[PDB]
């Protein structure tokens, strides 16, 4: 697993622990494992989904950010 | 024993035929020119694997627990699973056949293939030295004849399907317009969409057949070139690689088989 | 290679072994298959209503 | 002698031919399927029933060319 | 006699060239394809469907010149 | 040339293949096999504790 | 006489380039195709449009060279 | 024979070339158009003014190729 | 005499563009694993599996040409 | 004679060459000066003038072998 | 006498592919070894293991066509 | 005759050969050079600069290659 | 007699495709060491470390090819 | 004596593989090089120090290819 933090400028959103996680960046679907290189995009508005280790799957929406 | 190399590689090439017009079996070098002279070993084979196949299929379906399955029942379920998932993937009408036709293509030139890694030698040697027989070799997909059967069969049901779901009027309409859409290029798009047509089932076959063939005739080659010591190590890389080929090359004939008949019928 | 007859007694065999499959083998087992599925699932539908 | 040895020399360029056409292709294609893979893992199963639709088309031709040249090898010899 | 042999070296040309052309377009169509698709996979019917249409036009030269390599086997032999 | 010592080649050949092959490819089959009955199992067994 | 035979090895030689430059050119331009259609899909007739527009400019070269490789196999010999 | 086929075999020569250079030299330059249309989806007809300029030097040298094909064809034999 | 020497040859031919097209493609592949592997590692596993799988069909062709290359050198002297 | 008719080979394949390789290397520079465009309009006429400046030097080369073999095709042979 | 001349370039012709197709087939993979280390160094040794694996499939095919060309060079001379 | 001739034919491989080498590596080159410019355009003349320098040394090997196939047709006759 | 300058064709043929195979393979794994050392000039140290390593496999076949040049041209002719 | 001119054409061969393999390769090279100075030009002078490095590796088989061919032009001719 790692850490994930949904940060807006006024309030957070999410500080738990994850297995995975898929988001729309811009130039497309992308999904998020353990151990994943450094990379740095915007995504667009629309829902990201989280799954909490053990599985537990949750939907985030965002009007947008930077991932 | 006199045999040099290029001739025991000869005598493994070659097949055992039966004259339809004579009822002779065909000589090691001379055969009958007339086209009605049966392979007989493979189409032995072939059919062996095939009531071998339908014998342990129609026993589980016979017995089938909906409970927990029996450890046998599982393997064939999980097979029964991974057809009906591909299937249903890539084909979305409500047609009966492609599900069976799918499953008994994957399964029969699964174990087509699968006769192979047996020992060269063993089998003729037993065909020969205690039946007499003057040949056997007994990959039955390692022949041209029965991919070009299977291959023929798929390009009889693409076209029945092809005409059944959209009829000639449709037909026609594709195969002339398309790509070009006017009549100056209805004359170049039947050649284009003919010989393409023509080359799906063709090379269907002729993908299958080569690999296997090829494949064969690396073992051959193995056994005749080298020195009993020498010919493990050339042999145990070259079998475990083809395990992996004799998997995909029967997966890929059923997933071909499938996304043709699916293009066509929708 | 030689073309042959062999390709008609092949397609023979072919063509009886997709029927005595599709009517006698693939219905029988996707039937098992299915109905385990389906009250597996109506194990759901009553943990759903029992909540409801 | 003189018809049957320049046979094999055309077979063996049909089939050289053919190698490169289809191994340069596959590996193409299998190189984008496994940047697929890498960027949305969950697609892996779904992307490589696509990677064999278009193998599917690659290797046609290539696999036409080996058949006659195994054809004209084996049968005309 | 040179007429009948060579045949065979010129149909073996025309199938090798038709083969390296088609599987070498098809294999670049197809991995920008299956980018494409791996980036948007609710395009993929979308995506596929222009594929289809794309590959005819990329198929239709190289089946024209294996259609005479058969033609140059087999018809004039 | 030793056409019994290519048979014995070719033994010497299978019986490094077949030990190759049990013990690498067999497991996974097996657990596969295992993996789905686990699966089944407790598929049905929570369906049961729903209808009571 | 022999003077027919070199003319079936020109057409194989003229239509086998042929064949070669057209699908790995219309591949490539395809390929770029279906990259942005991907990103714009609302986009795919304005860019099918533009698509044939180049299409139809590479392609013209191949087209006389079979059409001469046609011109020689069956007219001439 | 010494003669006229080995003018065929040379025009044949020039012009699969020539198919091959301008095929794949236009596809390459029409990729780029497409992406960079498709990242600008309002200046297609400024970009592809452009295009047409470069595609008419690329373009040029392989139709002086064609033209001596064709005067060996016709003119020399 | 000739025929032994056009023989080998013939096999020289099979085996060298049999050897550039497996190594150009199993390369090709290879270099798109490596940029996968470099972003996903604990993937590699899996990743791994997934090019195990499109290498075989790589191979498919490359070893046909090898074998008929053997069987043309040793076979057939 | 021979002696004259086997030069139009040399000719062509010598200008044939400096067709592929001019039209690859300017359909090349030509792409990248069509991305340079289409991400920044305003900057056109002056990579205009670079592509310009680069384009006589890939052309250099061509040009001199198209007019050796000119030169070969009518003055010599 | 004549056979040993097209021994030795058969031999070479073999040869000489093999190293091209390894050769360029190594670099193609090596460069995305690079440019994957240059991003995140401490994968180093990790992608370097990787590379072997992936490199020890390259070889197969040039390195057998290297010891049938030493074979025919050195044992049939 | 024949002494004549061949020094032509090696002289229109010499320039063919050196005429795609010098016209593809400079392709390339300038390509980047473009790319270079486009993002930076008070940069050009440095880029300018550094674009001939080491243009110098992808030039000079196939013009010196040039030079001796033109010594090859007329010095050497 | 003949056998001599057969000999030196094949030793040519075998040292060029050498030339072309070490050169492109560098030329490509070169490009992307200096890519990295441009993205960390700090690292332009282990990076060369490192392409030095990845240069010696892709070099060891083109130097036996070399070898065996040399060793024809220079000990048989 | 024929033994004459064949070597003309096994020099000519040599020079013309090694010139377009040394200006593809330093072609490529000094692509990636300007690229990497457009981005960091301060560094310009530390990459012209490791581009200078590669191309002495990338030459370094060219070099001799073209020695050789002076050597058979000149010197054993």
């Amino acid at each position: 697993t790692y850490h994930l933090d949904v940060v807006s400028a006024e309030q957070q959103m999410f500080s738990g622990l994850v297995e995975k996680i898929q988001v729309t960046g811009s130039e497309g679907e992308l999904g998020i494992y353990p151990g994943h290189a450094p990379l740095l995009t915007a995504i667009k508005p629309g829902m990201i989904r989280i799954v909490k280790q053990h599985g537990h799957e949750e939907f985030i929406y965002l009007s947008g950010g930077i991932l | 024993e006199n045999m040099t190399p290029q001739d025991y590689i000869g005598h493994h090439l070659n097949n055992l035929q039966l004259d339809l017009r004579t009822f002779s079996l065909v000589d090691p070098q001379n055969p009958p020119a007339t086209f009605w002279t049966i392979n007989i070993d493979s189409m032995f084979f072939s059919v062996v694997l095939g009531l071998l196949f339908l014998v342990l299929f129609r026993s589980v379906a016979k017995k089938a627990t909906s409970g927990v399955p029996g450890k046998f029942q599982t393997a064939i379920e999980l097979v029964i699973g991974f057809v009906n998932g591909s299937v249903k993937d890539m084909y979305h009408g409500k047609s009966k056949l492609i599900a069976p036709l799918a499953l008994t293509i994957f399964v029969w030139v699964f174990l087509m293939n699968l006769m192979d890694l047996l020992p060269i030698d063993l089998l003729p040697y037993i065909a020969e030295h205690v039946l007499g027989l003057p040949a056997l070799r007994v990959v039955p997909s390692a022949d041209v004849n029965v991919t070009l059967s299977m291959a023929l069969g798929v390009f009889i049901l693409i076209l029945f399907y092809s005409i059944k779901m959209k009829g000639i009027g449709g037909f026609t309409k594709e195969l002339t317009l398309q790509p070009f859409n006017h009549w100056a290029f209805i004359p170049v798009n039947l050649i284009l969409e003919g010989v393409s047509l023509l080359s799906k089932p063709v090379s269907l076959g002729l993908r299958l057949f080569g690999n296997m063939y090829a494949g064969e005739l690396i073992f051959i080659l193995i056994a005749g070139l080298l020195p009993w010591w020498s010919q493990w190590i050339l042999n145990v890389p070259w079998a475990i690689f083809h395990i992996l080929i004799i998997t995909l090359q029967a997966f890929i004939f059923m997933v071909l088989t499938i996304v043709y008949l699916s293009m066509a019928s929708e | 290679m030689n073309l042959n007859a062999t390709i008609l007694g092949q397609a023979i065999a072919f063509v009886l072994f997709v029927l005595f499959a599709m009517k006698y083998v693939w219905p029988p087992l996707m039937a098992a298959i299915e109905k385990r599925q389906k009250e597996i699932a109506d194990g759901l539908a009553s943990a759903e209503r029992a909540h409801k | 002698n003189l018809n049957m040895d320049l046979l094999y020399m055309a077979a063996a360029v049909m089939m050289g031919l053919a190698a490169i056409g289809a191994a340069i292709g596959i590996g193409i294609l299998g190189g984008k399927f496994l940047e697929g893979a890498a960027r949305q893992p969950d697609l892996i199963p779904l992307l490589r029933t696509q990677f064999f639709i278009v193998m599917g088309l690659v290797d046609a031709i290539p696999m036409i060319a080996v058949g006659l040249g195994l054809y004209v090898m084996f049968a005309v010899a």
